[PDB]
DNA sequence: TGTCGCTACAATCGCTAAGTTCACGCAGTATCCTGT
């Protein structure tokens, strides 16, 4: 009679259907030998309230204190004869339960007794400000139905669940294989221990040719690859797909080449030809049924992909749109609208995977656009087909073919990344240890995993949350560098997992320290238990620990060492997000005092740290909220390992979690200003023998934001600092580079890509107000103006500063390079580039260099010392 | 020419604009710029030599209270150059009765220019009262200068104060009048 | 409809003050001017 399926989305429509949750997941039919897609309706999720009494009677209006004691019987009283009647809910269930709860609602104590009273989620919701002369709050009055019934069933991500005395559907309301009825909460469990099953990934990449007459982007073809026994605890497969499915179509006007048949037969794929769009449309949405993927992936498919997919859908009027998700509907959810909310509840039940959005959140590359990926992560070259093409493409089958295999291969690639990334199994890794829902997670942002972390922590320990929410601090010390060139070993130490240790050591939890609604409040007594926070953030320590550990297993594939670094910079990420959640003003759980408190900790323990290795007698140079660079003024590394040793043991020595490591040894060092040094690692190899590593941080040659013409000339001109050649060849060697640089731009002789620089978009082109006109920006509204799909908010523009006669502001010129490649009054500005790009970035490089001033660069540029 | 036959001509010969030109200097002991330049011409024109009328304005000039060397060194140099002496070094000539009329206006304080012209017809009637005209010969005068025979005006002028039927001579030089004036009388 | 935290550096734009040009002028001195 047991009902056992592995769930994986849930949806909840608060409107629609009131106290229903619907969970989409996996579940085994033995008959088919093989998983099938199944969704569960839990019907009659109650909603819960608590009241807090009042110690004596008060009037409400006079609001006076009339001394007599308030108990739970008049609390019922109360609410059975005023409240009831007001309200008009008909049904409750009343009982009196002790619960604790410590946030920021004043007046309410730790713990206390409440009259906790559930209803039908029909009836009526009660206004978060109630009050009345028995009690003075009233608690979950906007409590969603799924949180209600995930924290009631202690639901943590996804995993495998038993449904007890499951139901069938009068009528059809999911498009999946089985669909069961559960009549109550209670009647849903959790069973641990066993293996997530391969689910079913789909992964779409279309081409779009926009309609200028009405700007609206229409479909004209999808390359679609499918595995149906994807791994979610395993490594991905290789190949990565098992099948694949292709659609083309003709736009309104043209036709199909003379022979396209012929083509289309011979290249002996599962091509189906689609006369119109709406036939294009209507085979798509038959395949998803057919296949009924459980994770569909693609690149911008959050803000483009179906959002073109859905407009195209309304326009067309194909019949069966919900068919695109997994429940039955009739109405279209309105579109428009911030975030991908629209997206996600068109797409109810499947979870959907933007590679462009995860990339984000787990590497950080310079463009984000799937060119630049693909070549980061796969290390292939894609090939780009302008619209103009594929707008020439109905015009002779090689071209038709090689557009649809183009849109084949950008699948490929997308589905290659997100296998490389390891996207599908960190994120339900993530999505378990938080407890939210595994979509969300992919949707990214750090506030809602954090948020769902300590519900679950709290829930579970008798507390009452706070309803929904319907540099304001201090931050970390930087030391004042000493800077200059350090020729000998510099060390470096660095303390693990900062401000988790901190939280863990000091105890500082919303139990312990005592608030008051800017002042520090005084850290917690020794004496009390470890409260919740403590408790969370060392098991996402412990976690990240164990992933470090295991990264310490010599000959590893270098490929899985990446992605066991990627999660390990993901919890870590994950645990520091956890504090700084303390600190948004939008969180549930704001708690500015307890992250001053934490920043406040962590400058006495870094000034500490100062004090005690300055009275050691060795030399301080430089620290960043967490770490000491060390002048150990040696030329031996066992010496300087034997000093990094001793002073590590002696900081430890004063703390009970928080510990030192060595981060590592810089055999030579360039410190310029605060965040910004190059230096060269040393990685010692064996018998006394070290590789040295370059290592940079901060410098203007790690940011994208500079021509790479001007990345490549610092890149060099650090080389032959750090290096142990001779001062005056490396001077002179600066100086030779510098020349034949100069030489080469005057020439014109560097490669176009070199002048690119990039700049990010923080909102839409559009809604940057009138403050002239930022580069980008410009360049942005350029790439609106012409037919191609449009820039939104966080894409990053590549522009290149060009001579076009005006005599106006550099600002002010900034120009796509297919820009420069076409007008033939538009040529790239040497000199602003010899003057701007390449002088800045060396000239603060080389500061603290002898031999090299601003006018001898620019000399060597050939500029005019002059301006310098 | 002498300097005190200059008296004698202001008294008699010199015509009604150097007349009364004489008449505000020896009030005066000094002359606006335009007054003496035209005065300094016509005295070119009856023939003072630049000595002489170099001698004659300094000593006029001395006795308005004012020093002699102040005079030696700005009215020596106009004196010298509208003799044309300096600069251009031009015998700059006097002006003719038609440059008198369409000379400079006389503003107040001045005095330069045909009187005809630039004397209201009540200021010329008792001006030519004073001077003892006859009634007749006056109001002939007045008649003149109506129809603007400034001209035609001094030679009315001319043939009543040298007793004389006709004046004999178009009228169009200041120093004009004053040699047909010296022709009549010496 | 959600949107982790703070600190530091670099570049650019706006606005405004400080400074510069520099043309107003003056006090002092000088030369060269006007018609027939
Ligand atoms: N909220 C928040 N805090 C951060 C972030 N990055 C750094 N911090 C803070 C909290 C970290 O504990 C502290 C020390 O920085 P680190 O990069 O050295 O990380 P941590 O020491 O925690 O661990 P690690 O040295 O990498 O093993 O700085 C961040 O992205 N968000
Ligand atoms: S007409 Fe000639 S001479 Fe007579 S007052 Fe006039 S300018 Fe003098
Ligand atoms: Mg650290
Ligand atoms: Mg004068």
């Amino acid at each position: 009679q047991v009902f056992r399926f592995y769930w994986l989305d849930a949806y909840e429509d608060q409107y629609s259907q009131p106290g229903v949750v619907y969970l989409f997941g996996k579940v085994w039919i033995e008959s088919a030998d093989a998983y099938v897609s199944c969704c569960v309706s839990v019907k009659n999720i109650e909603r819960t309230v608590y009241l807090l009494p009042r110690e004596n009677r008060v009037q409400l209006s006079t609001g006076k204190d009339t001394g007599a004691p308030v108990s739970m019987m008049h609390v019922y009283q109360e609410f059975n004869e005023a409240v009831a009647e007001k309200y008009k809910i008909m049904k409750f269930k009343s009982k009196k339960v002790d619960k604790d709860y410590a946030f920021e609602i004043p007046d309410v104590p730790a713990s206390s007794e409440y009259l906790e009273v559930r209803y039908s989620a029909d009836s009526p919701q009660l206004p978060q400000d109630l009050k009345g002369e028995t009690f003075s709050h009233v608690f979950g009055t906007n409590t969603s139905s799924l949180e209600l019934f995930l924290l009631s069933r202690k639901i943590k991500g996804p995993s495998w669940l038993e449904i007890k005395s499951p139901q069938l559907s009068s009528q059809p309301m999911s498009w999946c294989k089985v669909e069961a009825v559960v009549t109550r909460p209670d009647q849903v469990s959790v069973v641990k221990d066993l293996a997530p099953p391969p689910v079913v990934v789909l992964s779409l990449s279309m081409k779009t040719v926009q309609n200028a007459k009405t700007h609206q982007n229409e479909i004209v073809a999808i390359a679609a690859l499918v595995h149906h026994t994807f791994p979610l605890d395993k490594a991905p497969p290789q190949p990565p797909f098992q099948t694949h499915f292709c659609v083309l179509s003709k736009l309104n006007d043209c036709i199909f080449p003379y022979d396209y048949n012929e083509a289309v037969k011979q290249k002996n794929a599962n091509i189906e030809i689609a006369l119109t769009e709406r036939t294009l449309l209507g085979f798509f949405l038959a395949k998803i049924h057919k296949i009924d993927p459980d994770v569909i992936v693609g690149h911008d498919i959050y803000g483009f992909d179906l959002e073109v997919l859905l407009q195209r859908i309304n326009s067309c009027k194909v019949p069966f749109w919900s068919k695109i998700g997994r429940l039955r509907r009739s109405v279209m959810p309105k579109l428009g609208g911030r975030s991908g909310f629209a997206e996600r509840n068109a797409a109810c039940g499947r979870i959907i995977c933007d590679i462009e959005i995860s990339a984000k959140e787990l590497i950080r590359c310079k463009s984000y656009h799937l060119s630049e990926l693909v070549h980061q992560i796969l290390k292939a070259e894609r090939v780009v087909i302008p619209p103009e093409n594929i707008r020439n493409a109905y015009n002779d089958s090689v071209h038709l073919l090689y557009m649809l295999e183009n849109t084949w291969i950008d699948a490929k690639f997308i589905l290659q990344i997100m296998c490389e990334l390891n996207v599908l199994p960190l994120a339900l890794q993530i999505t378990n240890i938080a407890g939210n829902v595994m979509s969300r997670t992919l949707m990214g942002g750090r506030s809602e995993r954090n948020e769902y972390l300590l519900l679950h922590a709290f829930t579970e320990n008798n507390f009452i949350v706070p309803d929904k929410p319907v540099a304001a601090y201090a931050g970390g010390l930087v030391l004042e560098p000493k800077v200059g060139f350090y020729d000998k070993f510099i060390l470096l130490l660095d303390f693990n997992s900062l401000y988790p240790s901190i939280i863990q050591e000091y105890n500082i939890c919303f139990t312990t320290v005592h608030r008051e609604a800017d002042e520090i409040p005084e850290l917690p007594h020794s004496d009390l238990e470890m409260g919740i926070l403590p408790r969370e953030i060392r098991k996402l320590v412990e976690r990240r620990r164990h992933v470090k550990q295991l990264m310490k297993q010599p000959d590893l594939n270098p490929d899985l060492y990446l992605q066991y670094d990627i999660r390990q910079k993901a919890l870590k990420l994950t645990a520091n997000s956890m504090y700084g959640c303390l600190g948004f003003s939008y969180s549930r759980f704001y708690a500015k005092p307890l992250a001053a408190l934490v920043t406040h900790q962590g400058r006495e323990i870094l000034l500490h740290t100062k004090e005690m290795v300055q009275k050691m007698n060795l030399e301080v140079i430089y620290g960043d909220t967490d770490s000491i660079m060390i002048n150990t003024n040696c030329n031996n590394l066992e010496e300087v390992f034997k000093l990094g040793n001793r002073v590590k043991s002696e900081i430890n020595k004063s703390y009970k979690l928080l510990e030192i490591d060595i981060d590592g040894i810089f055999k030579s060092l360039l410190l310029l200003k605060k965040k910004k040094y190059a230096a060269l690692t040393v990685e010692p190899t064996g018998d006394g023998k070290y590789v040295t590593k370059q290592e940079l941080k901060g410098l203007d040659i790690v940011r994208r934001d500079w021509c790479e013409l001007a990345k490549q000339a610092g890149n060099y001109v650090i080389s032959q600092i750090l290096s142990d050649q001779p001062r005056d060849s490396i001077v002179e060697n600066i100086q030779k580079k510098l020349t034949e640089i100069g030489e080469n731009v005057t020439n014109g002789t560097v490669p176009i890509t070199q002048y690119e620089i990039n700049k990010a978009l923080t909102k839409d082109p559009q809604d940057y107000p009138d403050k002239k006109s930022l580069p980008h920006v410009h360049v942005a509204l350029w790439i609106n103006s012409q037919g191609g799909r449009k820039v939104k908010a966080g894409d990053t523009i590549s522009y290149v500063i060009c001579q076009d006669g005006s005599n106006l502001s550099a600002s002010q010129r900034a120009y796509a390079q297919e820009q420069l490649q076409k007008q033939e009054n538009l040529s790239i500005d040497t000199q602003y580039y010899l003057s701007q790009q390449v002088h800045p970035v060396v000239a603060r490089i080389c500061e603290p260099i002898d031999g090299i001033d601003s006018a001898l660069i620019a000399m060597w540029l050939g500029l005019d010392p002059s301006q310098f | 020419i002498s300097l005190e036959q200059i008296d004698g001509f202001a008294a008699k010969s010199f015509p009604l604009c150097m007349r009364q030109l004489h008449k505000s200097l020896r009030e005066n002991h000094h002359l606006r710029h335009g007054g003496r330049m035209q005065y300094g011409l016509f005295l070119k024109g009856i023939g003072l030599t630049l000595e002489q009328a170099l001698q004659f304005w300094r000593l006029e000039f001395t006795k308005g209270k004012v020093d002699s060397e102040k005079f030696d060194k700005v009215y020596a140099y106009s004196i010298r150059h509208n003799y044309g002496k300096e600069g251009k070094r031009t015998d700059y000539t006097p002006y003719s009765c038609m440059k008198v009329i369409l000379s400079n206006p006389p503003s107040q304080g001045d005095y330069h220019g045909c009187p005809f012209r630039h004397s209201d017809p009540e200021l010329l009637k008792q001006k030519l009262q004073s001077f003892k005209v006859p009634s007749s010969g006056i109001n002939q005068i007045l008649e003149l200068v109506k129809g603007m025979h400034y001209q035609l005006a001094c030679q009315k002028y001319f043939e009543l104060t040298h007793s004389v039927d006709d004046c004999g001579f178009s009228l169009n030089h200041p120093n004009q009048y004053f040699a047909e004036s010296q022709k009549l009388l010496t």
